[PDB]
RNA sequence: AAGGAGGUAAAAAUGGUAAAAAA
RNA sequence: UGGUUUAAUUCGAAGCAACGCGAAGAACCUUACCAGGCCUUGACAUGCUAGGGAACCCGGGUGAAAGCCUGGGGUGCCCCGCGAGGGGAGCCCUAGCACAGGUGCUGCAUGGCCGUCGUCAGCUCGUGCCGUGAGGUGUUGGGUUAAGUCCCGCAACGAGCGCAACCCCCGCCGUUAGUUGCCAGCGGUUCGGCCGGGCACUCUAACGGGACUGCCCGCGAAAGCGGGAGGAAGGAGGGGACGACGUCUGGUCAGCAUGGCCCUUACGGCCUGGGCGACACACGUGCUACAAUGCCCACUACAAAGCGAUGCCACCCGGCAACGGGGAGCUAAUCGCAAAAAGGUGGGCCCAGUUCGGAUUGGGGUCUGCAACCCGACCCCAUGAAGCCGGAAUCGCUAGUAAUCGCGGAUCAGCCAUGC
């Protein structure tokens, strides 16, 4: 019944936040449907290499937003307690809901 | 284009409707040219700006509800 | 011609972002705005002891700054009466919860920003360009580095022709990655012009 | 003019249609990628100098 | 799913190949010399900044 | 032929750019 | 874009390396250009002298607008007060001052940043040897490669930045994982993944393995080449970022900083207008075309990627439409942009300045926006030019490349986007 989405720019750590949760949650309760990866939406940007009227000569840059999704079963007090308390995203965005 | 209505401005309005309180002097001195020509201006010496100076244009009928600053050349020099 | 920031290419596993915080699509702007302002007024003040990196974190009031200084000593002040005013103003123009953290790097002659800092500042104090700067590359490879290069471009001594005097010692494999390079450019200002000081320093493989 | 121009829009005048974006890390309106509130040269100087999250020296 | 009518066709071929080369890999012996497993290539390549169809370039002046 | 070489061959429609001066 | 011209048609860039280039959204804004109105301790910050106002909420005249002369309110706080008062601070006003400011010149004073030769294969270090020495050597010699790539020679042996490799996209497999997908396997059904169920398959997006001439045979002294297979993958698998030492006083002071020279109630600042879109020609990149492998109307098809909260906007409705009124869901793999188009499947045109091509043309409509004249996109219906496939010349492109066809995003009120 739990809808936890994790939006991330560093896919390395962002995934590390995806399985971690699942351990202690599969631990402090019952099943926790696997972290399931979700379409890393990417915002395409680009511009030219310099300042002066140089139509060619360009560099592309884009935003890598990886989506994560954890579903847990019927929650428990330990689970909810620690796994709403402890964290260290240091940036990464954590948004949950009751669907 | 105003789809429902016709764009004009109130400078001209207040002006025309006050000389109409009598029918006085044969001059007006407007700075707006974006405005739509109206028939209640009668149509004497609507002195409009151009880009360099005010240049009086005559107005009667066939300029009905089409824009003012169109009978003020601006684009000087010809070919 | 270019060279491109090794940095702006090392963002794989060789250069982790200076600012680490996720953002909303709308939000992005104002966030980075205040951010760059932080670094900004920080720059003018907390230069005094070599301001290299400026680690940034933001979660939601989590305004954690890990100011990589050079030597936080005569900069934290006695009892922290200087860390005080800075965190103060930090709060003054940040509508959230501020942090200081003076994480200077153990060793001086590493991380090229402060290298080039002292470098350009020697010319800022008029000093011998080639002599003391060759002494700088020297000092780098005298610290235990693997490759030091200092390009210095601009109006040396005036004389119209703005040369690009260059020195080096040790390998500088700029097309590589694992090797890892640190880049730092100081913005040298002659009383009579603006010359650009720039430095690359090499470290090693495997990492 | 320049200095006065940034101030012109910095204070929103009369009509909605007289605002124009502004590179607050360089100071212009041309090609200011509004998403960042940054011009294109300001954009590249930021992303390059490592002072911009979420990006990537893209290689797709 | 995907590609085009013909692309569909391609993937269909690919699979009809792979399926009989499972429940009887005896059919594999006489199907690679026939070339019924080499997948594909083809991509309307990443458009080159400066050129059109990543190859197609603008008319050169010189003058 | 691999080379160096001693004698006899082929090979250029056009032009003026100054200069005190930097490392 | 030259030229041309005007009051102004604002500058920049110039053989390749400028010409759909700064410009990735110039109606006024923008805006640096002009005519005019006007402010000027200045739209911006910085501090002092002596004075007054508390900040600050509203309004009237005037005018094109900025600007300008006044009117209603107004009296938060420190010290000393059941009393009178002043001084002090954010706080605005005026003189004076120190000043700001100037997209004015100077890229031949500069940084930085791109160009470009050019992914061209080039620039050198170390000990030794040759040369009085500058220095040469290594790097000149042959086969070979995309390659100073490798082999052979060899007075050298090697070593670093370059090439490559470590990085990403794309092709084969795997393990984690299952609100995308599905009877693939079961139940039912409003038979439409629609209702339960399930992770098999797509997919998603992560962590690796997989290809090295490794195997087989013939040639070459080897470097390599021929032939064949194992395999999704052959001999660098396709692509991308990647661009040295250096030149060129390239380009840029109008993105930025910037040494200097420079105007300082004017080269500063606001406003409203006008130009940046002008026209006797010329030029580069471009869209469309001039037609039956075609134009037209009807039915069905398969896209991939990128978007969307004060935005995406399916739906009925009014309108032939432009779009407007009521209206669902949507911080998105679940909602909508959105119909891909060519393909295919029917019927029309019958070779014609044609149902070709719409260039231009008039009487009306929709939308944004204060405002659509100069100078907006879009709708209607009536107009329907040149164009019969282009001489000298000259451009693109070696594989899913060219040619053809549709689709999105950037910035943007709108849109001149046939551009990128």
């Amino acid at each position: 019944k739990i809808r936890i989405k994790l939006r991330g720019f560093d896919h390395k750590t962002l995934d590390a936040s995806a399985q971690k949760i699942v351990e202690a949650a599969r631990r402090s309760g019952a099943q926790v449907s696997g972290p399931i990866p979700l379409p890393t939406r990417v915002r395409r940007f680009t511009v030219i290499r310099g300042p002066f009227k140089h139509k060619d000569s360009r560099e592309h840059f884009e935003l890598r937003t990886h989506n994560r999704l954890v579903d847990i079963i019927n929650p428990n007090r330990k689970t909810i307690e620690q796994l709403m308390t402890l964290d260290l995203p240091t940036g990464v965005e954590i948004e949950i809901k009751t669907v | 284009s105003l789809k429902k209505g016709v764009f004009v401005d109130d400078h001209l309005l207040e002006k025309v409707l006050e000389l109409n309180a009598k029918g006085e002097k044969r001059l007006i001195k407007t700075w707006s040219r974006r405005s739509t020509i109206v028939p209640e201006m009668v149509g004497h010496t609507i002195a409009v700006y151009n880009g360099k100076q005010h240049v009086p244009v005559y107005i009667t009928e066939n300029m009905v509800g089409h824009k003012l600053g169109e009978f003020a050349p601006t684009r000087t020099y010809r070919g | 011609g270019n060279k491109i920031h090794p940095i702006g290419f090392r963002l794989g596993i060789t250069r982790d972002w200076e600012s680490r915080w996720y953002a909303g699509k709308k939000q992005y702007r104002h966030l980075l705005l205040e951010d760059q302002r932080i670094r900004g007024l920080l720059e003018k003040e907390l230069y005094s002891a070599g301001l290299a990196r400026v680690d940034i974190e933001r979660a939601a009031d989590n305004v954690a700054v890990t100011v990589h200084v050079a030597k936080p000593g005569v900069v934290i002040g006695r009892g922290g009466e200087r860390i005080r005013v800075l965190r103060e103003e930090l709060a003054k123009l940040t509508g959230k919860n501020v942090a200081l953290n003076v994480q200077e790097v153990q060793n001086p002659n590493l991380s090229a920003p402060l290298v080039a800092q002292r470098v350009a500042e020697q010319i800022e104090r008029r000093f011998a360009v080639r002599r003391a700067i060759k002494q700088a590359v020297q000092r780098v490879m005298e610290s235990g580095a693997k490759g030091a290069k200092v390009i210095v471009s601009g109006r040396i001594g005036g004389a119209e022709q703005a040369r690009t005097e260059w020195a080096a010692q040790g390998r500088v494999p700029l097309h590589t990655l694992r090797a890892n390079i640190d880049y730092g450019f100081a913005l040298a200002r002659t009383t009579y012009g603006v010359l650009g000081v720039k430095a690359y320093i090499f470290l090693g493989e495997v990492i | 003019a320049r200095k006065a121009l940034i101030e012109k829009a910095k204070r929103t005048p009369k009509f909605k249609v007289r605002a124009y974006t502004r590179c607050v890390r360089c100071g212009r309106a041309r090609s200011v990628y509004r998403f960042f509130g940054l011009c294109r040269i300001c954009l590249r100087e930021l992303a390059h100098k490592g002072q911009l999250p979420g990006v990537r020296k893209a290689s797709w | 799913r995907g590609g085009g009518k013909s692309g569909q066709i391609d993937a269909i071929k690919l699979g009809i190949a792979r399926a009989l080369v499972q429940y009887n890999p005896d059919y594999r012996a006489k199907l690679k010399p026939l070339g019924f497993l080499t997948r594909d290539a083809r991509v309307v390549e990443r458009k080159k900044y400066g050129k059109h169809k990543a190859r197609r370039a603008p008319q050169y002046s010189k003058r």
